[PDB]
């Protein structure tokens, strides 16, 4: 039943007593489900420490993963060019999966296409599929540039990307002149880090291996900028506001936050901003090129330093005090310009804030996950605000890695008691939060349900989640946050000391039990 | 707008693709003439999308995997191959359920093989025989396997069959082993095929020689309905206050034994035809059971399906049935007073997938609003054949539509609203018109029956009439 | 009906020595289907009369998917009346033929072309085998009697048994079984004791000894089979008491795979 | 000078065996040849390094369980006269994906740095059924531009012939990668060598070589040791020598035409 006036959504609707009494009779009648005493008996053991040997002796099943595939990384790399068409060489459904992903992290439209290869594609090859899916791209959506990726099927059955553009050039489907780069992007090796490196490598090299001979390291006085995998649009928009603060020339390469962050005026722009071609062709001229997130941009890094000739500083993340001030510092001995006052500031202020908040901040037991530079950037944070990581957590890391991490850990008191896990996922996690039980997890919209159950074993067993990283469906307009930079670092600081804040005043709103510490200065 | 209208705002649409592409497209837009009864004559449904269109269409591993399978609690689906859709379709679809997951419902998680180089290299009959042991170790409470098949598996040819027979014989579980990679088909429709066929040869005959269950003559199972915030719920308590039991339910908040029993019902009402016509045909030719379409989307839709379910029984169903029907009255006849006066005269455009574009109709005519343009992902003939009846003259069909020929014909029909998927929800939203998710309800629900008919009015009045699509223009433009 | 797999390499005469098998085998009026796994479309050359024939995938992709293509447009009379289809593929170098040929077993599959009405079956098989795609036609509810064609050459030998070790798992798993071996004489130096030999420790017994000639060649110049090119040769005889023994065969053991150590052994015991 | 070459053909006609004792015989007067065996039954490199198997690239992946942190040393040895080896392998027939794992080898290969010292040559050797893009790799871009593919007189090896010069259409119209020539492994067929030079002639190339049928090449293989390991001074060490110096002073490559069926069929009528 509903009341006109007060209308009720599935929630509590589905809480009313008729409701309640025929879920109960569908359940006692036909579900045949097992008895509540040995769900609960199973639930008590899987939060248990032998079900956590039993959970981390696993070699052949993952649950509930904390990655992608290359693919996805690969069309995020090709949003960030100008009136460029990311294109999936391979099946429709990824496509699909890969655009309402974007659609719900970003709350925006994503353009991608595909050639839709069906089973005789499959057999005899994607050569037509190709040629008449480039030549259809080119004419509807008329795009100054497509990036050609791969899905598995294709890289299985070995498409020859080269040779399929090659051959749709050569028979008139596309004009010669006109830019296809092309990346392969197998989804069985890596993740979507490592397609977004591959993808930013193909493109590279497609607008500048041949014309190396009339380049000058230094010729333009400028600096390039590679972001990798970033799904922060205030990381992009803080980079390029303290290098405009410095008097730096820059050229950031792959810069997708324009098309991410379309105004509302009754037009819809498929394309906005963007690197544009002009400046990729002129990138082996910069006097150095710098990578943002280092630990993904390997193959960027071996193609630059082979072919640009650019002596790539070995620089961590801008996460936090400290790899900001080098980051800036190796900027300003690149260019020559010295680091201005307003930056100076900037650090103070953020300083400030840290002398504020380490009263609330000391102590504080963290689980996290997400990204390798995002997760050591955050753990290098957490070690400067005298926090204590736990439980570190990167599916897509690698042993090199996990021993910079180590060494990160080793260099401070705080990292006693943190250990770092590579190739594992969100339910060794969970294991993990019930067995050694931290204050807080720091992840993706992922850790609602690690939330759900601890909560379900006890109010004192909760663990809450604090949403930083990528995908966040369940909050609105988080992507326009800021990461990188000090800007970055206060607005984390913020989010961690009001979380703790307000689980503190959770904790103690219990009138005459425990409202003798709901005070209202803290 | 007149018919000769459509039709010339068709032809300058498609006169931007090459030939191929413009000769293949001019078969999927129609105009509507609702004494034709056969679709084939207007419009071409079921084909391969043309390359490089920005389609909006799946694959079958999500018809089968996200669709039909998925919604089973009490199973374990495991995502055959690399990361990418497991990752990419968990917990994206709201099939509400009962349960404590990670115990003995397992909806909302991800179970994933995380194939790499070396097994695509080497196999994945081994990999895929200790993932079965470590889920059998690990979820002790789970009912069942499904092994939904990702791309790869299918090329390099993994067998997974005899895997499934073997581990199953041995563990003494169901293991059923789906071949639903992507690349076959077109679209989700053959995933759903797929799925009903895994489902008949795997699941539906283990009890046909059990006769302990006890039958009454009132015994129904809701077929095609996924729960999508409390739909089937809402159905079900429709359907139990008529006096019917409903056994089953596919597979919304579905049990496998609810599946199981299934084949001992004496009536299927099948709600998405498209997704479970064929196990019900199997089901009637097999066991004898009839099955019936229903459409629970509006009050009227909602009462002709009552007594066209209550016509199937005695005297006392029928008299049930007009008990709900009375008691039911005041509830929506008080929504559409206080809904209607704002949503009357509005046009409405929808591009939703297989069953929705012309289910949702009746309830846009009972709150005032009209329908200027229907379509489908992937629906065949025979959806269309059924769609003509149920759309005015002169109104746009269309099949497979790219995002360029929907954006250049909502911008020559300025529609009041459009309801469609994610892929083209901000798209719309920039360009001004208010847009509402057909597929997820947008977070909302449920929409089926009378207590889902107030959450839609409010939910369109809400979406249509905000203050925000007032206010795209500055002052100084 | 018995479903039956030939396997081997390439170019030591599977096709040819099938194809005459199951022309004679038709000659005795046995109703016999021959499914052409080789993506090549060479394994019904001499019983269709037809030059290319109309594969099934080349036609599925004519009608835009396999769904739409009906079992009448692939499946044509030859000599005898013998059934037969062949699966296609892409030319070399592009594709995947494994899933040309489990797509067309499949098709097969799916629209009853085993209708009970037929007595054996023979699946033409690619040499190489190096996926689950040509391991498809050894499955279950599939052929059950494998016979592999060896010639003289000790590289025939090694194919042999890491083909027999690949058997060795969907043997395990399944109810295939080796049946034994055909072994095209080469004209090389008594390989008949070696490959006795070979046979006996895999267990197998060797089926026939069809020698080398060049009456094989004319046949096939005249584009048919060897047995009704000229009724009378004596290859013609061989071929059909070939079909009498595999009609007559019983011995079904699963192989017993060796050690290049082992097959050095045996290369010594008769250089 | 960096000139990468390939050997195709189909399986049996000796493929591997002519590039082993090539390469032999390149080795005596300093070449820094290097050998990529892009076939899963592992015995593209079995004679120069005088070990059957070794550390493959895909075994010694699936031990360390990934590519990046494997080392090129592991898998890439030297055997006789500096000749580098290394080798894809694959899985065991029947199961996996070979095609996969020819591509990853090679993508290894290329992107540790193989190709940096002097590499005379790189001759790489493919399987006969060239069923995917996997074993057509080996061709692909900044690859082999120099093919050569053995064959013999007789129908098999023609049919195999124009089918691969059909699959170096796709590649050659966009590509660098040119046909060198063909290379004979006689059968011991009738008036062949006028029938192998019409053939070249057909597609307006030249034969390289003629190999007979010797008796030499199996006695090699048994003792594993090639012609050239074998001794210094043999009728077969002359010919290969000859052989290398006509595959070294080779000047002639043009872009395959398919030729058409009507020569196929009445080829023996003419010969
Ligand atoms: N000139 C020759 N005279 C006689 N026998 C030879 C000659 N060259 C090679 N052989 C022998 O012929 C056989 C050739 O088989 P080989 O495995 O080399 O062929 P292949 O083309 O590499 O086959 P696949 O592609 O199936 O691996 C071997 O027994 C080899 O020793
Ligand atoms: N008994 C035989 N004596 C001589 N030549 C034969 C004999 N059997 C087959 N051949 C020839 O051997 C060649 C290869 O046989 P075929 O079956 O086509 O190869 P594959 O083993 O690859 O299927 C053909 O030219 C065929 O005529
Ligand atoms: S199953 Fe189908 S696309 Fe019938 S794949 Fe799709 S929950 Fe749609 S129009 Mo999403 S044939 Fe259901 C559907 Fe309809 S996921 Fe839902 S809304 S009634
Ligand atoms: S059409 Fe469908 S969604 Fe696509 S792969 Fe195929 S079953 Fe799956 Fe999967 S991991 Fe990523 S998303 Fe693909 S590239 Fe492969
Ligand atoms: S090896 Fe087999 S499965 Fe793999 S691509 Fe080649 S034909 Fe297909
Ligand atoms: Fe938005
Ligand atoms: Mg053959
Ligand atoms: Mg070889």
């Amino acid at each position: 039943s509903q009341q006109v006036d007060k209308i009720k959504a599935s929630y509590p609707l589905f809480l009313d007593q008729d409701y309640k009494d025929m879920l109960a009779k569908k359940r006692d009648g036909f579900e045949e489900k097992y008895p509540q005493d040995k769900i609960d008996e199973v639930f008590q053991w899987t939060t248990t420490k032998e079900y956590q040997e039993l959970n981390f002796q696993r070699e052949a099943l993952t649950v509930n993963p904390a990655k992608a595939c290359q693919p996805l990384g690969a069309v995020l790399c090709a949003l960030g060019f100008e009136k460029t068409m990311p294109y999936v060489h391979g099946s429709q459904g990824c496509v699909a999966y890969f655009r309402s992903y974007f659609n719900r992290h970003f709350r925006e439209p994503v353009s991608c296409v595909s050639d839709s290869m069906t089973e005789d594609a499959a057999v005899f090859g994607g050569q037509q599929n190709m040629k008449d899916g480039l030549q259809n791209c080119k004419a509807t959506y008329k795009p100054d540039m497509i990036a050609v990726s791969t899905t598995c099927m294709a890289e299985v059955i070995g498409d020859d990307l080269n040779a399929f553009i090659n051959n749709s050039k050569k028979e008139g489907f596309i004009p010669d002149e006109f830019p296809v780069p092309f990346a392969h992007t197998p989804s069985f090796v890596g993740s979507h880090v490592t397609g977004w490196d591959n993808m930013f490598e193909g493109i590279a090299r497609y607008f500048t291996l041949k014309s190396m001979d009339d380049k000058v390291v230094g010729s333009n006085k400028k600096i390039n900028i590679v972001p990798g995998f970033e799904t922060y649009l205030g990381n992009f928009r803080v980079i390029k506001r303290m290098l405009s603060e410095m008097g730096v020339g820059y050229s950031l390469l792959s810069d997708p936050e324009e098309v991410l962050d379309t105004p509302a005026d009754g037009q819809f722009r498929m394309y906005a901003g963007g690197t544009t071609q002009e400046e990729m062709k002129d990138a082996p001229n910069a006097l150095n090129t710098v990578l943002l997130q280092p630990w993904h941009l390997e193959k960027t890094k071996k193609f630059v330093e082979g072919t640009w000739k650019h002596e790539v500083p070995k620089l961590n993340i801008p996460m936090g005090l400290d790899w900001t001030d080098e980051f800036l510092m190796k900027v300003s001995e690149i260019s020559g310009q010295p680091i201005p006052a307003s930056l100076t500031k900037e650090r103070g202020r953020l300083v400030d804030m840290m002398t504020d908040s380490h009263t609330w901040l000391h102590g504080k037991r963290f689980a996290l996950w997400g990204d390798p530079d995002f997760v050591m950037g955050l753990v290098k944070f957490l070690l400067e605000l005298g926090c204590e990581p736990v439980h570190i957590l990167c599916h897509n890391g690698n042993k090199r890695w996990k021993k910079a991490v180590d060494a990160i850990l080793a260099a401070s008191p705080y990292g006693k008691n943190a250990t770092v896990y590579i190739g594992k996922d969100l339910w060794h996690l969970r294991s993990l939060v019930f067995t050694d039980k931290p204050d807080f997890m720091i992840g993706n919209s992922y850790g609602k349900f690690i939330q759900r159950d601890t909560l379900h074993k006890g109010k004192e067993f909760e663990v809450p989640l604090i949403r930083i990283g990528f995908p966040i469906f369940d909050r609105h307009h988080l992507h326009r946050s800021t990461t990188l930079g000090y800007e970055g670092a206060m607005q984390i600081l913020t989010t961690l000391v009001n979380s703790i804040l307000e689980r503190l005043d959770e904790e103690t709103r219990g009138m005459q039990a425990t409202d003798y510490n709901h005070d209202l200065v803290r | 707008m007149s018919r000769e209208e459509v039709e010339s705002l068709i032809q300058e649409v498609l006169e931007v693709y090459p030939e191929k592409a413009r000769k293949d497209r001019n078969k999927h837009l129609a105009v509507n003439d609702p004494a034709v009864t056969q679709s084939k004559k207007c419009i071409i449904s079921n084909k391969k999308s043309q390359p490089g269109l920005m389609t909006i269409r799946g694959c079958a591993y999500a018809g089968s995997k996200g669709v039909v399978w998925g919604p089973i609690k009490d199973m374990i689906h495991i995502s055959h191959g690399p990361v990418g859709c497991g990752q990419y379709s968990r917990a994206g679809r709201r099939n509400y359920y009962i349960g404590t997951t990670g115990v003995n419902a397992f909806v909302t998680m991800n179970f994933t093989s995380d194939f790499q180089e070396k097994d695509i290299v080497f196999g994945g009959d081994k990999k895929l025989a200790k993932l079965i042991d470590e889920v059998e170790t690990l979820f002790p409470l789970n009912k069942g396997i499904s092994v939904q098949s990702e791309c790869p598996i299918g090329l390099i040819g993994d067998d997974i069959e005899s895997v499934s027979k073997v581990k199953g014989a041995e563990l003494s579980k169901t293991i059923v082993p789906v071949r639903c990679e992507g690349f076959r088909g077109v679209s989700q429709s053959l995933g759903h095929h797929i799925a009903n066929d895994a489902v008949r040869d795997w699941v539906l005959g283990k009890r046909d020689e059990d006769t302990t269950f006890a039958s009454t003559p009132y015994d129904v199972a809701i077929i095609g309905d996924y729960n999508i915030g409390g739909d089937a719920w809402s159905s079900r308590i429709l359907l139990e206050e008529m006096g019917l039991r409903c056994v089953a339910q596919w597979s919304g908040d579905g049990s496998i034994s609810e599946i199981e029993l299934t084949p001992k019902v004496k009536l299927n009402l099948v709600h998405c035809y498209r997704s479970m016509n064929y196990i019900s045909r199997h089901m009637e030719e097999k066991y004898g059971i009839p099955w019936m379409e229903y459409n629970f989307f509006g009050p009227t839709k909602t009462i002709e399906s009552l007594r066209a379910i209550a016509a199937k029984f005695d005297e006392s169903i029928q008299k049930k049935c007009e008990e709900v029907i009375a008691k039911y009255k005041p509830e929506w006849e008080a929504v559409v007073a206080k809904y209607r006066p704002r949503l009357e005269g509005k046009r409405v455009m929808l591009y939703i997938g297989g069953l929705r574009p012309r289910h949702v109709i009746g309830a846009y005519e009972d709150l005032g609003m009209e329908v200027v343009g229907t379509g489908y992902e992937f629906a065949h003939n025979d959806d269309y054949d059924r769609t003509m009846k149920e759309m005015g003259d002169s109104t746009l069909l269309y099949d497979d539509v790219t995002g360029y020929e929907f954006e250049e014909f909502v911008k020559r029909i300025k529609p009041d609203l459009i309801g469609s998927g994610i892929k083209e929800k901000f798209i719309f939203q920039k360009m001004g018109i208010p847009f509402r998710e057909m597929h997820s309800w947008d977070y909302s629900g449920p929409y089926h029956g009378f207590d889902g008919f107030a959450i839609f009015a409010r939910d369109m009045d809400m979406t249509l009439n905000n203050p925000c699509w007032k206010k795209l223009q500055a002052p100084w433009e | 009906m018995r479903q039956c797999a030939i396997y081997g390499k390439g170019g030591i005469g599977k096709s040819t020595t099938t194809q005459n098998l199951v022309a004679a085998l038709a000659e005795m009026g046995k109703k016999v289907m021959i499914v052409g796994c080789d993506p090549k479309a060479d394994s019904t050359r001499l019983i269709l009369h037809s030059k290319a024939q109309n594969t099934i995938m080349e036609m599925a992709a004519e009608a835009g998917t396999v769904e739409d293509l009906e079992l009448e447009d692939v499946l044509k009379a030859g000599y005898g009346g013998v059934k037969c289809v062949e699966s296609g593929g892409p030319e070399p170098g592009v594709g995947c033929a494994g899933r040309g040929v489990i797509t067309a077993i499949n098709f097969l599959e799916e629209e009853g072309a085993y209708e009970d009405d037929l007595d054996f079956v023979f699946y033409d098989v690619l040499g190489d085998v190096v996926c689950g795609g040509f391991a498809m036609p050894i499955r279950e509810n599939k052929a059950q009697e494998i016979y592999i064609v060896c010639s003289g050459e000790m590289m025939a030998m090694y194919a042999a048994n890491n083909i027999s070790k690949g058997i060795v798992k969907y043997a395990n798993s399944g109810s295939v079984r080796l049946g034994g071996l055909i072994c095209n004489s080469r004209n090389t130096d008594r390989e008949d004791e070696l490959i006795i030999a070979l046979a006996n420790k895999l267990g197998t017994q060797m089926i026939h000894f069809v020698p080398r000639d060049n009456v094989v060649q004319r046949a096939e110049i005249r584009r048919m089979t060897v047995i009704e090119y000229d009724p009378k040769a004596k290859q013609a005889d061989e071929y059909r008491a070939l079909a009498r023994k595999v009609v007559d065969n019983k011995l079904l053991v699963i192989p017993n795979p060796i050690t290049m150590d082992e097959l050095e052994e045996l290369l010594m015991e008769f250089g």
